[PDB]
């Protein structure tokens, strides 16, 4: 089919 | 004033009943205010447009690290937990992220304290303290942070992409930073981190580069002062917005091949294509026209065509972002075997389905198709969480006008034929960039990414294999899709019916199926949701044939798949899979087509005829599936042990790839009509549909399965669901392992209480209300024990308890202690606490659990969690927070004396120590708060032993819904 993230806390 | 414009009409949905207006402050500040009086929450977010791409050449990660210690405190509220402190006290929540260009921040919580929540979280872009202690602890949750993605293969083929371009681009920099980077390192070079936090906050965070988008239950007039008042006041620095026209590919980066050596043992095959930024042309988006051609999967599709020849299994085609100034566009594959073997033919194809592409030259009804589509999605679009909703307008007002935020990622313009040709023509072999994972180049590489360790090789791709592909000619199987049939007609609301219900009703009750429905009352869109369960004891008898149930579904959607993408594109969506007592099917969208779906699907499965090279190649997948367990994370190892320990029956990995060998095409044959021939369904029709129309429903899937499989009914002695392990009082067992990919440790703690039931759901849940905030600051940002800390309550086969999952680098007979140690200063503080705080928390959840849902999908999963408990107490929300309100402060200090506490006389424990990879042994037990003194602990040596020992709970009884 058709078509990266830093985060503070994994939620 | 502080204003400089305010915002024309801000187009929307004509189905949304909520109220906007746009502005811009004199700072420069772009914001989107949202009333909707019916919100339950009210949200805020601010989007700075600077991210890791800014990172200083000699600080990685600064952006990152900047955005973790906005948290931890501001000139006005000093606290480092006041923010996260007063969220949880008000029903609230909160996160950010961190990508090349952006730095979101956002939270949500009770709609009557969005004032208390937003001057809180001006202050972030106001006096952010950066306060040298929290700095220094800090550091450790960015270090741990990235030491958990070390070792994920999506994140090694991230950097190395960055790390394979031009080495002076600003996409070449590691943005996740950690302790190296932002202390060691930094110190040795006589850098202080906590000036250059100071210095990029002051530098970046200016006004002029900031979007914030406020909703709340308040007027727009209110909320516009509201805004003007908390944000007006943040400096405008003017400064420029970073710009990266140069491509990070130059031509040196070009006709490159890399093989690389994965974690999992995964098959995959990389092709890239280096373009402009394609962002202004998003009236017409050229590229996800291509996207949308290269990327489809329906007959005459580039997939199709590789699926049959045996080489891969997957696709995802399209455009990729990159930064202002540059994209990418990609065409990347998973492969067989076989594909492996043949990944020169399979670029060849690639091309051969692009020069096919420039052969019929660009397709204006696909277009129009498309815009049509999207202009009914954006119309019957579903109403969305406030917080989400929030965070992601928050970004994007930073790319389009206004009165277009709305609309602008949703509706296609002008169809542009010349851009359309333009990025096909950068879609040639002398531009391409090819990269393989696989094991088989384990051994075979001389390179290494520096940041994640990634083992790898680079080539220039042979001039002879370029012109080959260059030379790509027509191939008969490539065609254009044809005209989609899914795409739905009638949107009409059907009028609520005089005998409508609030909640699911059963209108059908027999043995071979129960029937609840409910005609929607609420959101008036044309959608449906259509839930069933399918029960058959063939499903997870044994894990030969939990194996063959998992194949034989995977198998049907994998012939469904031309079928049902068409549909998907539609708006028409559908799930299917095996569980521990059948199988699950559930088919949402529109409803105008969905029983042309359904239909398909059940007389599929009732007549299903396996295709046996199809069969060979998902067996082998699936076999690699099971085997990559092995690279997940410690903290996932240990809720998959816990989960396998605490429930009656429950088939390993290992024996589950054991048994799959002997699955067979003979085998799997004989089980398909075995597992249809009696079975019991269970279905939650929900949407906009009428009582008959869904009696019209569930006959057809009986009537196609009576016809087709000659199903017959089951006994409701069959009918049998699993029982939680019955844990003694006092009891403590330790069940350890040990993960050898990650070099980090995990574990879950469950402290078993009780049966679910009212007043035990509320004991446990306000004290976990309670100790939620105060266990993220204790054991991660004051103790810093790891980035992933978490609490909570553990729901299971009807019963529940409190548990704790943690993964470090510290070893878990140390991190035991230290929850111990938290689950006292809890103790103190609970009795300490005064009536206001306490009440507040009551509040908090009453809040949490009553907030409603926005979606038709939202409010059916509510009910069906009810139905797939079989507890089906659709109105339990009101209930248990009426009673929720009646608890007292001792009620649950008795609650934590007698199921909690470390001398409790009922406490149930259980501990999974997930050992890191580093770690050849470890025992179980051993100005911090102080840690009481544990128990020696039965450590289990064998699951089956284990369980067998011990008594099982009962399931927990119905709750009775009269109905037909």
């Amino acid at each position: 089919d058709a078509e990266k993230l830093v985060f503070f806390a994994e939620d | 004033p502080a204003i400089k414009r305010i915002g024309n009409h801000i187009t929307k949905s004509p189905e949304d009943k909520r109220e906007y207006r746009g502005l811009e402050l004199a700072n420069g500040i772009k914001v989107l205010l949202i009333s909707d009086p019916t919100t339950d929450k009210s949200s805020a977010a601010l989007d700075v447009h600077i991210g890791s791409l800014s990172d200083p050449p000699n600080i990685a990660g600064l952006s990152h690290f900047c955005q973790h210690m906005l948290f931890l405190g501001t000139k006005k509220y000093p606290k480092e937990n006041e923010y996260s402190q007063f969220l949880s006290e008000h029903a609230g929540s909160s996160n950010a992220f961190t990508s090349g260009e952006h730095t979101n921040y956002y939270f949500d919580v009770s709609h009557e304290h969005l004032e208390g929540a937003l001057d809180r979280f001006a202050q972030f872009f106001l006096c952010p303290l950066f306060d040298e202690s929290c700095k220094d602890r800090e550091v450790n949750a960015v270090d741990s942070e990235h030491e958990k993605n070390v070792m994920n293969d999506a994140w090694r083929l991230f950097q190395l992409e960055k790390a394979t371009g031009n080495p002076k681009h600003p996409f070449s920099k590691f943005g996740t930073g950690n302790k190296y980077t932002l202390e060691t390192r930094p110190n040795q070079e006589g850098i202080d981190v906590r000036q250059e936090l100071l210095k990029f906050h002051s530098a970046y965070y200016s006004s002029n580069l900031m979007a914030v988008c406020v909703l709340g239950r308040e007027s727009l007039d209110d909320l516009t002062n509201l805004v003007v008042k908390l944000f007006s006041e943040v400096e405008n620095k003017n400064v420029p917005l970073p710009e990266f026209p140069e491509h990070p590919f130059q031509e040196e980066h070009l006709k490159q091949l890399y093989k690389i050596v994965p974690i999992k043992d995964i098959r995959n095959l990389y092709v890239t294509f280096p373009i402009p930024d394609l962002q202004k042309y998003y009236k017409s988006n050229p590229g996800h026209y291509l996207g949308h051609l290269i990327g489809h999967e329906g007959p005459g599709s580039l997939l199709s065509e590789l699926k049959s020849k045996g080489w891969v299994n997957t696709l995802v085609g399209g455009q990729k972002e990159g930064a202002r100034g540059f994209m990418f566009f990609i065409i990347n594959v998973d492969l067989t075997e076989e594909g492996l073997l043949h990944v020169e033919d399979i670029i060849l194809h690639m091309f051969q389905y692009i020069q096919k592409l420039r052969a019929e030259g660009p397709q204006e009804w696909v277009f129009q198709e498309c815009k049509d589509l999207n202009a009914v999605a954006f119309r019957f679009k579903d109403k969305e969480r406030p917080r989400g909703y929030t965070s992601k307008i928050a970004g994007i007002l930073h790319y389009y006008p206004l009165e277009e935020v709305l609309t602008a990622e949703y509706l296609l313009e002008e169809f542009r034929p010349d851009l359309i040709e333009m990025v096909l023509d950068k879609l040639r072999p002398e531009n391409v960039r090819v990269a393989i994972v696989s094991k088989s180049f384990e051994g075979k590489t001389d390179r290494t990414e520096e940041w994640y360790g990634t083992q790898y090789k680079q080539e220039a791709i042979p001039d002879e294999v370029i012109k080959k592909w260059q030379n790509a000619d027509l191939n008969g199987k490539f065609k254009l899709p044809t005209k989609n049939e899914f795409i739905p007609t009638n949107f009409e609301i059907l009028p609520l019916e005089k005998e409508a219900t609030p909640y699911p009703a059963l209108i059908k009750d027999t043995a071979m199926s129960k029937l609840w429905f409910k005609q929607d009352d609420k959101f008036f869109l044309p959608k449906a949701c259509l839930n069933f369960e399918f029960f058959s004891p063939f499903a997870y008898v044994d894990p030969l044939h939990c194996n063959m149930a998992y194949l034989y579904l995977e198998l049907l959607k994998d012939s469904l798949n031309e079928y049902a993408y068409a549909a998907e594109l539609a708006g028409l969506s559908y799930d299917l899979q095996n569980t521990i007592y059948g199988m699950y099917l559930s088919v949402k969208g529109y409803n105008d087509k969905q029983p042309i779906l359904l239909k398909k699907i059940i007389e599929k499965m009732a007549t299903f005829e396996i295709d046996e090279k199809r069969f060979e190649i998902i067996k082998e997948a699936y076999m690699r599936s099971l085997n990559n367990f092995r690279a997940e994370q410690p903290h996932q190892h240990a809720m998959y042990y816990l989960r396998l320990l605490m429930t009656e029956v429950a088939w390993t990995k290992d024996e589950l790839k054991e048994a799959l060998d002997d699955v067979t095409l003979p085998r799997l044959k004989a089980f398909i009509p075995q597992l249809l021939s009696r079975l019991h369904i269970e279905a939650l029709l929900h949407g906009n549909i009428t009582k008959q129309a869904a009696l019209g429903i569930m006959q057809m899937v009986e009537d196609t399965l009576i016809e087709h499989a000659h199903t017959k009914p089951l006994l409701p002695s069959q009918l049998v669901r699993y029982r939680e392990v019955q844990l003694p009082d006092r009891g403590w067992f330790v069940y350890q392992q040990r993960n050898e990919v990650h070099n980090n440790c995990g574990i879950e703690i469950y402290y078993q209480t009780d049966m679910q039931s009212t007043s035990e759901n509320m004991f446990l849940e306000l004290f976990c209300q309670i100790i939620s905030e105060p266990c993220f600051n204790t054991l991660r940002t004051k103790e810093q024990l790891g980035y992933i800390v978490f609490s909570g309550p553990r729901r299971a086969n009807g019963i529940q308890g409190l548990r704790f999952i943690i993964q470090s680098e510290k070893p878990p007979h140390y991190l035991e202690s230290r929850v111990e140690a938290f689950l006292i200063t809890m103790e103190k503080s609970i009795e300490d606490m005064t009536e206001e705080a306490f009440q507040k928390h009551i509040q908090a959840l009453a809040i949490r659990r009553l907030d409603k849902p926005k979606k038709l999908s939202a409010e059916c999963a509510k009910y069906w969690g009810e139905i797939i408990s079989q507890q089906y107490n659709f109105d339990r929300d009101n209930t248990e927070v009426a009673y929720l309100k009646t608890l007292t402060k001792e009620d649950i200090i008795k609650f934590y004396k007698e199921m909690l506490a470390v001398d409790a006389p009922r406490r149930h424990k259980v501990s999974v120590h997930v050992l890191a990879r580093e770690m050849d042994s470890c025992p179980v037990v051993g100005n911090l708060s102080q840690a009481p003194a544990l128990p020696q602990p039965e450590v289990i040596q064998n699951m089956t032993e284990f369980k067998r020992g011990l008594p099982l709970f009962p399931l927990v009884k119905p709750h009775i819904n009269f109905m037909a």
